[PDB]
């Protein structure tokens, strides 16, 4: 399902039961496309590493 | 005759939202 | 009476296309 411009960055390890992926999306669109206040927000999680703490 | 409530006429991406926020309960009426 | 949607009137070779292209999925709405 991917496309031909993702530029898969591979950094292999040795002692790693499992394999972890990090998906990032730079904007790179030329209209306006600014970041909202780097999300100093207690309600929302910041959209770089979510650290999801939720059941309710 | 009955209509079928035709058109709102403006379009958008759907975006079932990715980044989640904690949902505090706003049942704070007077007390 | 009901019509049978007669004619578009312009013709072409069919050409069920030979050379194939990779079909990326364009479901890239807003995120």
């Amino acid at each position: 399902g991917a496309r031909s411009d993702i530029d898969f960055y591979l950094q292999p390890t040795l002692n790693q039961k499992g394999v972890v992926m990090i998906a990032s999306n730079y904007n790179d669109n030329p209209n306006s496309k600014e970041k909202p206040q780097t999300f100093d927000v207690l309600q929302g999680s910041q959209p770089m590493l979510g650290a999801n703490t939720k059941n309710l | 005759k009955k209509v079928v409530k035709q058109k709102n006429h403006v379009y958008t991406p759907v975006y079932n939202e990715l980044i989640e926020k904690y949902s505090e309960i706003p049942l704070n009426d007077k007390l």
